[PDB]
This record gives structure tokens, C-alpha cells and sequence, in this order.
């Protein structure tokens, strides 16, 4: 659900580890829509981490996850592995895709 | 209940049938017919005739399975422990969940729900059952024979009536979701009020109103609606025939509206009752004003 | 009504019509969505206060004894069993049910328990509304003239009815013969002279109605086209479920084409303005709808 | 009906024709989202917007709080993929009906075209349908309107030509989808995201090659880099058929070469049997946009490289289909 | 006048007296320089505390008015009365825009959430109810109190509500999920009044009780409760522990609150006195013979140095602070 | 509903709240606590033994 | 303040079945009390014009009513020869002192709040104790019907006007008429003294010279049925200036709370507010369709009330 | 004093079992729930 996925994202971002989420379409479609928000937040945090004007001496990059400010390590990434050929699997919303 | 009723042949037949069912052990009723046909009122009247206590669950928006379980527990305690004759009137609209149907299935068939009581409330049930066994003159100590006595008392005392509208697909689905409903219940098909019933209701209700026209000419081609209408109809008989025709006209109008694809609202006997009441009031008012 | 009315008004005009009718009786508006609906219902039942309840699609079955009038009379008191408690049902109590969804389905029992009152938009009513709107927008003086004269005719007809009723009452309350008491003759003469004055006033208001309608005849095709366009909009829902348009949508289109028209900045000719208004009505309707 | 081949002007419609009480329902066919459009709208109007994705109970809480804040502060609220909560949609409509918001308040409800969306909500708000642009010209217009003017007009003067070529390729590819067995092998999701990735790739490689110089040689443009990246990652990523990949490679090699900078370059060949599409000679954004707006109204699948008869039966169906709609609403 | 240290002084500024019945509660307008006081004669009289002149009476309640409260903007006034109704007053035009029923018995408290979109009320039927400001619909019903609930007061951020009752306990509830976060019971008699702790006081409280600094940085919301056992207990909501007990009142404590600067505790009691407590040393600094009869409520202005106190003697008094 | 009760020599100690009239106003006007039930006293009521 | 009544009314209270004789204001509450000729004293909420209650103890027509400083007691007189004292907390008569033969016209509680003055047709003014009810001292010297009586601001000096054309000021301790004034053209009906805040405003209004003590001295005013309103000095007994312009018989006079204008009612169906220091304001405002009987000015609120023979009490805003 | 007043509601059918149940209720409230209770009873309530 939203809470478990958010907690996993918090762990991945704090560690700085890659998240390979296999069978991502097995989630409920509403839960996919909700998770899209956290994925977008992580991606925008990484994007503004990547800009040249950022300096490591300044405040560390943080993101809003589950109503907390969590530092996002540059090394983390989110990977979803899916098989769209199975009937009954949820369809990812466009804002997530 | 201070609500007037119009008596005709079908009402007498139906109250006789309900009285027959209410006098048998483990006698349950499955009334099927259009809403507003008097099923609930007739059931309450017959229960009052036979000394049964009418119980209805007060369903609302926040009603859930636990409330239904509590109501069932109260009814079973009153029926078995207190040895009270109770008529459990329940409607299809009261069924908000399949758990409701499961509980009703078990209660109708076995006469008891195996695990409706646990813990402290099971102890309370056992104490009440012990008190009832003492009251009747029976000597029961252990829990199993007390529960057997409670089940026997519930079987002998509790009567359950389900009233529901005649939906064919709904009927087929209920034939499998609640099998006991078609085995442990006596199915009465009230249906809609017949043409004869409408004619009798109109005649009896408008008997007070004048509707007398000695110089009334019977048309050569009388648009007969009630089959048993006397061949030389009077003015009053013609008026009642016209009222029945109006009701059937509404039925055909809804039929054609649904056929074209529009949205329809079901016509009930209460529509006919409102129609005749309006006719009486308007007739009286217009006559008074004109005079 | 015998059964308590259930009103279906997407526009909501029936709602404040009901409020205005029962304002003097202190009518209370509530909803099934409110958790305190039981308290308001029992207060209205006890004190006989008119009640209006919205969002009937969330109907609370607790109203079943009230709608079925399952009252029990004892000791001169009419007890109604609301849930598990008894309340003395005041004879002045009345309840109205309202919803804004014309397409909502209802269970057959609720349909049996209530008298349905549907406030649909007819072609004639929409034509009249559009004609009044265009008259106000283009010829405000004619619009206010028509409003004042409708008020005047209402007052004059009420006065004529009152005078006729008072004349009948006077001729019916005489204790003897007319000429025995002169005050009767005074009253009859006064009533007759007032009737003559109101009749001449009605005649002059009628001729000014004649001129008002003969200047209003020019805009009738626009109102007919407006009604036709709106009903085509309503029929659009037959080809795709997404094509749901309300009367307020068409009225906003009409307001935009009338007042917010960029093609009416420098045009003053009434015929030219009418032609521009019609053309831009069609254009704006197609643009917004499509 | 000319207004409708133009890109949608959300700015004017939201500013003027939409009351604050009326939600902006934004229904899109599958493969399209409208979140980006209104996010850009809020960005260019400097209006704060709170975006919430529906699907969680705390999502509903955050929604209700955001609407409660914005109806007083006058800010904007987005609720995306609201078609997954029809009952909550009914509750939201009921809440919206009895509400007197700030004059600047705006609510956007992004959904796909779904039969489960409540009717009363649809009647409550104003509906906008987002779908593939009707024609190649319309698709070019939408692409050029979406991309900011300053983004195209950068230091290299060839960037505008590359952007026009990319827009034409996107339009051709996306319009080939209307003809499912012929244009491709299946309904691929060639959408705005692929276009944005392609634009970013073009910008990155052009900046890498042209070190801020005002002009660069047409042969010095990294044609191979762009061709491979589109064929493998950007537009070839969704391709799972060998022959679809071959067709994509054919289009990329026909378009993305130095010959595209020739004055006589032919975008299409013999569209009507005699005339063919000629590549614009302009070097700036405005010239390309004007050329796009000057395109003929008549469009045929020969613009896409498909046979001219490929649109016959489909059109016939729509024709018959059109009659069926007229004969159903008389 | 140290801008965070003034305390009231025995010389009163004005003794406003227009009420025909005991004055129940007195509140300050958050924005305007005006003050409001409800009484038991079903009246809500509005006074200007700078010049001490009556302005206007708000009426419409049938029975005694028990609580009045403002929103953040000061544009709406929520009041509750003994007639089982809660009225919302448009403070600009001074008309009751909405009346709310639903409480089964006397409504003894009312408060508007900080967001300004909800109204929380507590009534003698042992229930707390939440009402929408816009629609006036009851949306949530906090149950769990075993007796008459006397007051309800939300915190600064509006995520928690505290309720005192005749059931000897103070219950802290989470508004979002309706659960009972905490149940604080140390008073040996009925709890009358409660109050939350302003942010500017946390650190002070943290060093007043000797509580070590938490690694989170938030000391935890602190609550106060005056009760009829003549004691005022201050609690840590996070841990559920009574940080301290303040003793010295001669009778039931009717109102309690912090100094706006969070350095002192202002309280009033039926012993006819208003007391200023130095909770640094857990001892009462100052005592004022405020009224000639029971003191029912007090309010302490956020910025201006004024204290307004109501009483059963039908007199509302303004106190300059020096 | 004025009421007459006979055989007072078998007095039921349930009328003690009614006879002593320890009622409370407000919250429903006149409230009596008959046994465990918070009854609302009707002012027209009167009892004779 | 510059509080001035305005032609538009707020409420025209009509509950009395008989002409209204006097209206007063509660000292602290938002309550106004009106006595009428039907032996009933009605109590109203002037802010919203809502009938509150009625007290029907008196036998004959009630003439004059008066509060105390605290507003907890209400002294009333009537033609039934008796003086009633009303407890204003529960609104029931608590002590009905008798005597003082024939119709009693006026009654007043001097600010000390322990004694009452009363005047009547029997040509004398009696003193009563609130606590006990015993007439302790009787003031004689008026040879005719004493109409209206008022004490000072500290319970030491009393003024009595009568049909005998004489206004007599009496001292509590010495029981002697220190000042007797016989100068009016026709019968004096209404009197009212000056508050503190007005004495200074008199000094430049008349040019009077301060004595050795420097105090201007206590002041009187008397309106007389000869359509003249004359303002007087307690210490000397000499005329300062006269107000003329009332069409008909004057019935009620009092000073503005700010001590700057003069507000008076008269049988001229109109209410007149007049300036005295520079004679600038001469505003005449029609108030009732019939004879206007009495009026009152609120101490702080911007409200005035008028009771008339038309059985109607009217409220005017002040602006 | 904050005490909860408890009186037994006797009637013609009030027996010893009812008194024991009332005693159990009072003791449960006053010993397990830490509730101060003033148990007020009259001589008339002593039927046995
Ligand atoms: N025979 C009858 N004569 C008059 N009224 C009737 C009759 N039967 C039913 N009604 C009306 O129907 C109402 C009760 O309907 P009910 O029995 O609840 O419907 P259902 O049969 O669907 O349960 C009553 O208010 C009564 O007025």
C-alpha cells in the first residue's frame, strides 16, 4: 500500500540503494496512483540535487516522504519490472508512467 | 397501529395463510410482492392476533454486521430464555451484507447460530437459559443440554418473515445465497394487487362519495377493465372501472418508457390509495364550494 | 400531497420555493449526510416544524414509520416510534425530500413511500427565460416596463377579486333589506366605483402590454433557437456517457454571448445586434460544447 | 469549426469562462495526461498549485485539507486520477455545491474517460477532452505551442531546424497510430513523454557538440547519436516488434540526416500523386510555425507514407457511425 | 513594561457591568481592540476594553450561554448555550448565520479549530462533536467520557483536542482518527478548566521541570488542568505524566492559561482571586482580589497588556498589566 | 395523563423521585431520574393515591 | 456626547392600554420601565424593543416611578394614595407604605439609597425609610398640589414644584425651605437639576461670578405650563436665562448627559432640543400623534425614550 | 466532595439477590475503577 511503499522508499533513499520492484503492476491501480506522488518527489529531489549550483557544504537534499523530511542519497534509484501481457494486472496511470 | 386498511378477498386469504404459518413450530414466511401492498402491515396484524411480538431491526446508514448480530442476540434471548413468541419481520432492504444472509440462513435452518455467543455474553446466555429451565420446571445443569433447550425454545417460539419485491434475477441469486430461504420458509407470492382487488378497493373507499347519476347512459362499447363488472354497469361501477383503467395506464406507461430507454419509477398500490384519497377529497371540496 | 413529497430539482429552484413557502412556519433545512439528523427529525416531529431534507439518495430508513404514518393514538396523543423511543407527533409536522440528481435510482419501497415531484425544464419555460434575458440585455427599459406592469396586473386582479368577494359578502350579510340601512348602499357604491377604477387601470395596462409584446416579438426566434440548442445539448448524452451538460452551462453560454460579446462593442443597431448575437450564440455554443 | 483545430488555450478559459465553484474536469483518452498542461499553466501564471494523486485515505484527507485551504487563500488544487474513487467523487461534488470560494480559487480534476465517473459530478464541472490532435498540422501546432519559445531559440541557429524535424517525426509517428494494423503492429504509447525526452536529448547533444557557437555545420551535428538514441531508448523503447523497429529506423534515417538542411529536402513524396511536401527554408522558430500554419487543410495517409486507400474503410465506418448518432438523438 | 513580562495589577482599569446574570466566559478579539463576554441571561455583550464602553448585545440564544470562541481571523464567533444549540455569528454584521442542533443535553463548551473550518463542542451527554463551519453538519462524535464534559480545547496545530469532565479525567484525542491518545487522571475532584501550552513556553517548561532535551527537539505538547480540588496540574501529553502540581488556590479553579510569553501561569478561582504563578519555582507570585464573588473565567490578550476577567457578580473587569 | 393509584398500603418505592420532585431544569426543561431512566416530566402530570 | 435624537424612530412600543405617564432607564441593565394610567408598570428591552414583563400591583393609575443608584429597587407612586417598593431581582412588591393622603404625583430615591421622597395633592412632601417604611419627617409650605420632586446628587437637597407657582428647595437636616421661588407666569410642572459636568458650561453660558469658595453652586431647572423653561441657581435664587418657544404645555425636562444641550417634551406633540450657551440648536422633532407626556435620556447609551398619551412608548437613537 | 451518590431502587419484588447485585455493582465501581462512592441507604430499604 501507500505506507509500506513509502517506508521502503524512505529506507532506499536514506541508504542510497537501488530499488528493483518486480511485478509492479500487481499493486492496486489506486495504490499505483498514490505511489506516483512519492516517486515524483524522489525524482525531483534527485534532479535538483544534480544541479551544479548545489554545494555539499550547504543543507543536505531532503524530500517529503510520509510527512517527514528524509535525506535523499544521490546513489538511489527506482526500477519497476512488469509484464503487461497478463489479464487482470492493473494498468499504470499516465502520471505514473 | 392506527392505519386504516381496505379489506377484500385477497387480504382475507393472505391473513389466513399467515395465521396458518404462524401457528406451526419453526414456521417462517417469505412474502414476495410489490412494495406497499400491505405485506408488513398484514404480518403485524396477524402477529397481534396470535400474540406474537413484532420485532424489526432499525437499519440506518451506519448499520453494520455487529449491530445485526446484537439485534439477533436480543431476539434470541427474548424468544428462548424468556419464552416469548416473536415475529421477526425483516425486509430485503435490511440486508446490507452477505453476512446478514449467512446469519439468517443458519438461524432459519438450524434454529440457532453456533457461535453467536462467546465469552461473557455466552455465560450470560447460559445463566438466562438456566433461569428459564428453572422457571419451566426442568432440571438442567451442564451447558450442552441448556443450549439444546435454548435451541428447542427458539425453534418453537421464533418466527421469521422476509418481505421482498419480485425480482427474477434477485430471486435466482437468493435461491443460492440463502438456500434455507427456499427450504425452511413457506413462500407466499402476494404479487401485485389484481384488477379485482383494485376494483374492490375503489368500490369500498368511494362508497361514501355520491357518484350517483340516474340518467347515466351505458355506452354501446363499454371499455371493460374489470372482468366481473356487471353487464349494465351503474355510474359508480363505471367510475371504479375508470380508476382501475388509470392504474393500468400507469403500468403500461412505465412499461413503454422503460422499453424506449428512459428511467421509470415503480407503481405501487399506495399510488392507487393516494389516487382514491385525492378523488374523495377533491370531490368533497368541489361539491362544497359549488354549493 | 398524501405521501410526503420527494422533490427532484437539479437547478434547486424548488428548494428555495419550499423555503419561501414555509419560511413563516420556521422550516429547517437539513441532510441525511448530517450525523445530527436524528435530533433535528425528532425535534421537528415533537414541535410540528416543517422540515426539508436534502441528499435523499442517502435515505435513512429511520424515516420509514414517519413516511408510512405508522402512528398509534392513545389518550388523545399521537405517538410515533422513532427508532426505539416514542414521540408525540404534532399534527403540524411535515417533511420534504429533495435531490439534485435527476438520474438517481431509488429502491421500490422508497418510491412507494413518497410522492415524486420532478422539476424538469420544459421548452416553453426555457423560451420564456431566454426571451426575458435578451429583453433585459438589449432593451432594459422595455424589461423594467414589463416587470412593473406584471406587478400592476397582479395587484389589479387581486383587487378585483377582493372587491367581487366583498360585494357578495355584503349582499349576503344584510340583516333584512338593502334600503333599510344606508351604510349598505354606501359600501356597494364604494365597491362599484373601485371596481370601475381598477377596470380602467387594467385596460390601460393591457394596451401597454400590447405595445410591450409587439416590441418583444422581434426576439422570439432567438429564444426558440436557444431552447433548441439547449435540448440538443441534453440529447447529446445519448451518444456518449461523458456528454453531461446542465442548464447552468447553457445559461453561462447565453450570458457570455449576450454581455461578454466582443462583436457588440460598437454596434448599436438592434437588428444588427440581434443578428450578431445569434451568430455568436451558435459559434460559442459549438466551441464550448465541443 | 476552425477554432477546434487550434491548440487549447487553457489560460483564457480558466481565467475567464470558469467560475471558481465549477471544477475543471479534465478527461483524457488512455495514453494522455493533462497534469503537465495545467502545471505549466500555474507556472506561467505564478499561481501556487497543490497537486495530489488520489488513491489513499490520507490522500483524501490531504485533498479535503487542500480544498479547504485554497477556497479561502485563492490558490489552485489538482487531484489526479480521480476516476478511481467514484463514491468520493460524489461526496466531493456534494461538498463543492455548497461552497463560496475565493475569486481566484481553481480546482482541477484529472481523470481518464471512464464510465464509472459520477454523472452529477460531470454536470457540476466543465469537461475538457484531451486526445490525439486531429491532424498532422494540429499535432505540429500542439508540439510547437508546448515547447517554450526561449527553449527553441538558443545559441545554435540549427536548434530550431532540429526541433522542427523532431516535431515532424513525432507527428508522423503518432498519426500512423490511427491505422493500427498498417501504421504499426499495435497501439504503441507514443506520447508527450517521448517528445520531451527527445527534446532533452537533442539539447544535450547539440550543446555538447556546439560549444556555444552561433552557427554549426550541418554535417557536424551528431546525427548518429540522435538517430541511435531515438531508435533504441526514446521512441524504440516501446517497440517490441522487429518490423516496427525497422520502420522506425527507416523514418529516422529518412529524416535525421544532413540532407534535411537542404533547400530541396522532401519531407513526403507524392502525397497526392504529383505534389510532395517541401522542407521549409527558414532558420528560426517563427518561420517553421508559419510554414506549419500554411499547411493545406486536406490531409491523406500518403502524408504518413501509407497508401491513400488505407483511410477509406475507417472513414466509411465513421460516416455510417455519424448517421447512427444523429438517428439516436432526433 | 517588558514586552513579555507584564502581570496584572490590583488597580483595575474598568469594571464593565451590563449583564443581568453571572458572566460565564470572556474572550478577546484576535484582531480588533474589542472584547466579548457571554452571560447566563442568554446574552453576548461586546465591550471596547481601551475606553471601557458597551457596544452591542448579541442575542438569539434561549438559555444561558456557556462558551464563546473566535476563529483565527476574528470574523466568526462560535457560541454555545444551555438550550442545546450552537450558534455561529458573522462578527462583521453581527447576525447569527447558522444554528446547529444535535447535542442531547446542555452544551458546556465550544471551540473553533485553528484552520477555521471546523467547530468542536462538548456537551453534558458525555460527547464531543465536530461540526463543519460551512455546512453546519455533525461529522465526528468523540465518545469515551463517562460523565459531563466541561470544556474542549484544541492545540496550536489542531491535531489534538483535550477534554475535561466530571469523570475525574482529562482525555487527549487525535482529531484525525478519533482515538484517545491519552487519559490523564490525578485530580481528586472534577476537572473544570484546561489550557494548552504556547510554543514560546516549551523550552521554559523544559527547564522548569528539569526535563532533559529530547533528541527529536519537540518537548511534547504540554497541558494544564485546574480542578475543584483547588489544584492546577500541568501534564506532558506525550508521556502522560503530571509534570507538576500547583497548590495555593482556596477553592475551585475556574480558569487557567499561560502568559502569552510563556513565563507565568494565570489562573482564577472561586476563592474570589486571580493568581499569577511563577511555575519556574512552582510557587504563586501574585494574588488579586479580582471580584466580590466567584471568578468564572479569564482571558489574557496576545499582544496588548490587558487581562479580562468575568465573574458571577455580573461584572467583567479589565486589568492593566505593569 | 393525571393518574389515580389505589392500594397505597402496598406502596412501591419507585414514586419516591416523583413524590419528592427532585427534578432538574435545563437540558430538556424539567428532567426527572426515574430509576435509571432520565424521563422528561410533563407539567400537566399529577398523581393521586 | 454630542448625542442628538433623530427624526427616524427605532421602536414604537405599544403595550399599554392606557396613556403612559412616565418612562425611565435602568441604571445598569439594558432595560427601560414605563408607568401608565392603567395601574400597570411595564418593563421593556429598549435595545431590541421587546416586551419583558409587567407589574400590576398598583390599584389606581401609576404616576411616577424611580430607580436607585444600584438599580435593585424601584419606587412607584399612584393615585391609590400609596407608595410601593419593588424588588427588581424577582419583580414583586416588597413594601407598600401608606398614608400621605390623596393622589400621590411624584416619588424619588435620593442617591444614598436608604430613603424616599414623595409628593402629593395634600400639599406636602413626605420622607420614608426604605428599610422600615415609616414616614419620619413631613415637609410643609406648599399651599397647593405638589407635582414633581427631585433630590440632589448626594441626598441633601430636594426641589418641589407645585401648582402654587412656587418652587421650594428643602434641606434634609434642617427641614427648612432655604430657597423659595415665586416668579412663573403659570403652573410649574417639571423640574430637573444639573449634573456635575454641566456646571462649568453654565459659567460662560450666563456670565455668573464665582463666590469666595469658587463653586458656581447647585442648580435647578423648572418648566412651567406657561410654555417657559427657566433655569435657576440654588445658592442665590435668581434667574440666569429663560427658554421660550414651546407651542403647548411643557411636561418633561432633563439635561443631556454631556451637560451641553437641553432636551424637553411638551404637550405641543413635539420634542425640542435647545442650546443655552450660544442658542444655536433649536431642533423641533414631532414625536407622537397625541400629547407627549414624559421622556428620558440614557446616561451612556445613545438612546432616548418618550412616553405619550397615545399609549405608545417610542425610542430614538442619538447621533 | 466529588463522591458519586448511589441509592438502591427498591420495589415490591426487590429480594436479597437484587441487593447482592447492587452491592457487587458498588464494589466494582469503588474498588476496581477507583471511584469515590457515597452509598446512601435508608432503613426502609432494609427489607430483610
Ligand atoms: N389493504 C390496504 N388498505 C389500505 N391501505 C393499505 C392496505 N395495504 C397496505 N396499505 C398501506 O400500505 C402501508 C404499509 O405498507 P407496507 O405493508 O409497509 O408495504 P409492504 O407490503 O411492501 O411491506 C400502510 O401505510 C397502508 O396505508
Amino acid at each position: 500500500d501507500f505506507q509500506a511503499m513509502g517506508r521502503i522508499f524512505v529506507g532506499l533513499c536514506q541508504v542510497g540503494a537501488w530499488g528493483c520492484f518486480d511485478e509492479f503492476n500487481r499493486l492496486e491501480e489506486r495504490m499505483l496512483s498514490a505511489v506516483s506522488q512519492q516517486v515524483q518527489c524522489i525524482q525531483e529531489a534527485l534532479r535538483e540535487h544534480s544541479n551544479p549550483n548545489y554545494d555539499k557544504t550547504s543543507a543536505p537534499i531532503t524530500c517529503e516522504l510520509l510527512n517527514k523530511q528524509v535525506k535523499v542519497s544521490p546513489d538511489m534509484a527506482i526500477f519497476i519490472t512488469m509484464n503487461p501481457g497478463y489479464a487482470g494486472r492493473s494498468n499504470l496511470p499516465d502520471n505514473l508512467k | 397501529l392506527d392505519v386504516p386498511l381496505v379489506l377484500f378477498n385477497e387480504v382475507l386469504d393472505h391473513v389466513l395463510r399467515i395465521d396458518r404459518i404462524f401457528r406451526q413450530p419453526q414456521g417462517h414466511l417469505l412474502l414476495i410482492g410489490v412494495s406497499g401492498a400491505g405485506k408488513t402491515t398484514l404480518s403485524r396484524f396477524v402477529a397481534w392476533m396470535n400474540g406474537l411480538s413484532v420485532y424489526q431491526i432499525k437499519v440506518h446508514r451506519k448499520y453494520t454486521g455487529e449491530d445485526f448480530d446484537e439485534d439477533l442476540r436480543t431476539v434470541l434471548r427474548r424468544s428462548g430464555c424468556k419464552n416469548e413468541k416473536i415475529a421477526f419481520i425483516m425486509d430485503e432492504s435490511n440486508v446490507l451484507d452477505s453476512g446478514f444472509l449467512e446469519r439468517m440462513n443458519t438461524l432459519l435452518a438450524n434454529g440457532e447460530v453456533p457461535g453467536l455467543f462467546e465469552g461473557d455474553e455466552y455465560a450470560t446466555l447460559m445463566t438466562q437459559c438456566k433461569e428459564g429451565a428453572q422457571k419451566e420446571g426442568l432440571m438442567l445443569d451442564s451447558h450442552e443440554e441448556l443450549y439444546k433447550w435454548f435451541t428447542s425454545q427458539v425453534i418453537r417460539n421464533l418466527h421469521v418473515v422476509f418481505t421482498m419485491n419480485p425480482s427474477s434475477e434477485g430471486l435466482k441469486d437468493r435461491a443460492a445465497t440463502s438456500p434455507a430461504l427456499f427450504n425452511r420458509c413457506v413462500l407466499n407470492w402476494f404479487g401485485d394487487w389484481s384488477t379485482e382487488a383494485l376494483y374492490q378497493v375503489g368500490k369500498e373507499f368511494t362508497s361514501k362519495m355520491d357518484l350517483e347519476k340516474p340518467n347515466y347512459i351505458v355506452p354501446d362499447y363499454m371499455p371493460v377493465v374489470y372482468d366481473k363488472l356487471p353487464q349494465p354497469p351503474s355510474h359508480r361501477e363505471a367510475i371504479v372501472n375508470s380508476c382501475v383503467f388509470v392504474h393500468q395506464t400507469l403500468h403500461q406507461a412505465n412499461a413503454r418508457l422503460a422499453k424506449r430507454g428512459g428511467r421509470t419509477m415503480a407503481i405501487t398500490p399506495r399510488h392507487y390509495l393516494d389516487f382514491i384519497n385525492h378523488y374523495a377529497n377533491l370531490f368533497h371540496e368541489k361539491r362544497s364550494e359549488l354549493e | 400531497f398524501n405521501r410526503y413529497p420527494l422533490i427532484i430539482d437539479p437547478s434547486g429552484q424548488a428548494t428555495e420555493f419550499i423555503m419561501n413557502e414555509y419560511k413563516d412556519r420556521k422550516i429547517t433545512r437539513t441532510s441525511f449526510l448530517d450525523d445530527a439528523f436524528r435530533k433535528n427529525l425528532e425535534s421537528a416531529l415533537r414541535f410540528g416544524n416543517p422540515l426539508l431534507v436534502q441528499d435523499v439518495e442517502s435515505y435513512d430508513p429511520v424515516l420509514n414509520p414517519v413516511l408510512n404514518r405508522e402512528v398509534r393514538r392513545t389518550g388523545g396523543r399521537v405517538l410515533i416510534t422513532l427508532g426505539d423511543q416514542d414521540i408525540d407527533l404534532s399534527p403540524s409536522f411535515v417533511i420534504f425530500l429533495s435531490t439534485r440528481d435527476p438520474t438517481v435510482e431509488f429502491p421500490p419501497d422508497l418510491c412507494s413511500r413518497v410522492t415524486f415531484v420532478n422539476f424538469t425544464v420544459t421548452r416553453s419555460s426555457l423560451q420564456s427565460q431566454c426571451l426575458n434575458e435578451v429583453l433585459k440585455a438589449e432593451r432594459p427599459d422595455v424589461d423594467e416596463k414589463r416587470s412593473d406592469l406584471l406587478k400592476l396586473q397582479g395587484e389589479f386582479q387581486l383587487r378585483l377579486r377582493q372587491l367581487e368577494k366583498s360585494l357578495l359578502q355584503a349582499l349576503n350579510e344584510v340583516k333584512g333589506r338593502i334600503l333599510d340601512d344606508d351604510t349598505i348602499i354606501t359600501t356597494l357604491e364604494n365597491l362599484k366605483r373601485e371596481a370601475a377604477e381598477v377596470t380602467r387601470k387594467v385596460e390601460e395596462t393591457d394596451i401597454v402590454m400590447q405595445e410591450v409584446e409587439t416590441v418583444s416579438q422581434q426576439y422570439l426566434p432567438l429564444s426558440t433557437a436557444c431552447s433548441s440548442i439547449y435540448f440538443t445539448m441534453e440529447s447529446l448524452k445519448q451518444i456518449h456517457f461523458l456528454y453531461q451538460y446542465s442548464l447552468q452551462f447553457f445559461l453561462d453560454i447565453y450570458h457570455n454571448v449576450l454581455y461578454e460579446n466582443p462583436n457588440l462593442k460598437g454596434v448599436t443597431d438592434h437588428t444588427q445586434r440581434l443578428s450578431i448575437i445569434t451568430k455568436d450564440l451558435f459559434q460559442v455554443a459549438f466551441n464550448r460544447v465541443a | 469549426m476552425s477554432i477546434m483545430e487550434q491548440p487549447l488555450d487553457l489560460t483564457h478559459i480558466v481565467g475567464t469562462e470558469v467560475k471558481p465553484n465549477t471544477p475543471v474536469l479534465m478527461c483524457s483518452v488512455p495514453g494522455y495526461d493533462a497534469s503537465g498542461h495545467v502545471e505549466d499553466l500555474a507556472a506561467e501564471q505564478n499561481t501556487q498549485i497543490t497537486s495530489i494523486a488520489i488513491g489513499s485515505a490520507e490522500g483524501f484527507n490531504q485533498a479535503d485539507k487542500a480544498i479547504n485551504t485554497a477556497v479561502k487563500s485563492g490558490r489552485w488544487v489538482m487531484l489526479k486520477n480521480v476516476h478511481l474513487a467514484p463514491g468520493w467523487l460524489m461526496q466531493l461534488e456534494k461538498k463543492l455545491h455548497s461552497l463560496q470560494p475565493h475569486a481566484c480559487f481553481r480546482l482541477f480534476l484529472t481523470m481518464e474517460i471512464n464510465p464509472k465517473v459520477p454523472v452529477n459530478l460531470l454536470r457540476a464541472g466543465r469537461i475538457f477532452v484531451f486526445e490525439p490532435p486531429p491532424g498532422v498540422k494540429a499535432n505540429m501546432l500542439r508540439t510547437f505551442s508546448s515547447i517554450p519559445v526561449s527553449r527553441i531559440c538558443k545559441s545554435p541557429n540549427e536548434r530550431a531546424r532540429l526541433y522542427f524535424l523532431l516535431a515532424w517525426f513525432h507527428a508522423i509517428i503518432q498519426e500512423r497510430l490511427r491505422y493500427a494494423p498498417l501504421g504499426w503492429s499495435k497501439k504503441y504509447e507514443f506520447g508527450e513523454s517521448d517528445l520531451r525526452s527527445a527534446c532533452d536529448t537533442v539539447d544535450t547533444w547539440l550543446d555538447d557538440t556546439a560549444k556555444g557557437r552561433q552557427n554549426i555545420s550541418p554535417d557536424k551535428i551528431p546525427w548518429s547519436a540522435l538517430k541511435t538514441l531515438m531508435a533504441q531508448s526514446i521512441y524504440g523503447g516501446r517497440v517490441d516488434n522487429e518490423f516496427d523497429q525497422r520502420l522506425l529506423n527507416t523514418f529516422l534515417e529518412r529524416l535525421f540526416t544532413t540532407r534535411s538542411f537542404d533547400s530541396e529536402f522532401k519531407l513526403a513524396c507524392k502525397v497526392d500523386g504529383h505534389k510532395d511536401i517541401q522542407m521549409p527554408d527558414g532558420i528560426r522558430r517563427e518561420e517553421f510555425v508559419q510554414w506549419v500554419e500554411l499547411l493545406p487543410d486536406t490531409q491523406t495517409p500518403s502524408w504518413l507514407g501509407l497508401p491513400n486507400n488505407a483511410e477509406r474503410v475507417l472513414l466509411t465506418t465513421q460516416g455510417v457511425d455519424m448517421i447512427s448518432k444523429m438517428l439516436k438523438m432526433q | 513594561r517588558d514586552p513579555k513580562e507584564w502581570i496584572p495589577r490590583p488597580p483595575e482599569k474598568y469594571a464593565l457591568s451590563g449583564h443581568r446574570s453571572p458572566v460565564t466566559r470572556v474572550i478577546f478579539h484576535p484582531v480588533f481592540s474589542v472584547m466579548v463576554s457571554a452571560s447566563e441571561d442568554a446574552t453576548i455583550k461586546v465591550w471596547d476594553y481601551e475606553t471601557g464602553d458597551f457596544e452591542r448585545t448579541l442575542k438569539g440564544h434561549t438559555d444561558s450561554v456557556q462558551d464563546i470562541s473566535f476563529d483565527h481571523s476574528g470574523k466568526l464567533l462560535a457560541s454555545c448555550s444551555a438550550d442545546m444549540t450552537i450558534k455561529l455569528w458573522d462578527f462583521q454584521g453581527f447576525e447569527c448565520i447558522r444554528t446547529m442542533h444535535g447535542h442531547d443535553h446542555n452544551v458546556s463548551s465550544v471551540a473553533i479549530m485553528p484552520n477555521g473550518d471546523h467547530i468542536v463542542s462538548a456537551s453534558r451527554d458525555k460527547t464531543i462533536k465536530m461540526w463543519e463551519v460551512q455546512t453546519g453538519y455533525c461529522v465526528k462524535t468523540f465518545t469515551g467520557h463517562r460523565e459531563w464534559v466541561r470544556m474542549v480545547r484544541p492545540n496550536q496545530d489542531g491535531t489534538l483536542i483535550a477534554s475535561c469532565s466530571n469523570d475525574q479525567t482529562v482525555r487527549v484525542w487525535v482529531v484525525a482518527t478519533k482515538e484517545c491518545k491519552a487519559e490523564l487522571r490525578e485530580h481528586e475532584h472534577v476537572v473544570e478548566c484546561i489550557s494548552w501550552a504556547p510554543e514560546s513556553s516549551y523550552s521554559s517548561i523544559s527547564e522548569a521541570t528539569g526535563s532533559e532535551t529530547k533528541k527529536s527537539g519537540k518537548p511534547g505538547p504540554f497541558l494544564l488542568s485546574g480542578s475543584r480540588d483547588k489544584t492546577i496540574k500541568m501534564w506532558d501529553v506525550s508521556t502522560g505524566m503530571c509534570l507538576m502540581t500547583l497548590v495555593g488556590h482556596d477553592n475551585w479553579v475556574r480558569g487557567v492559561l499561560f502568559h502569552s510569553g510563556g513565563k507565568f501561569i494565570l489562573s482564577c478561582a472561586d476563592d474570589k482571586t486571580l493568581r499569577v504563578w511563577d511555575y519556574k519555582n512552582k510557587r504563586c507570585m501574585k494574588t488579586l482580589n479580582a471580584h466580590e464573588h466567584f471568578v468564572t473565567s479569564l482571558d489574557f490578550h496576545k499582544t496588548a497588556p490587558y487581562v479580562v476577567t468575568g465573574s458571577v457578580d455580573q461584572t467583567v473587569k479589565v486589568w492593566e498589566c505593569r
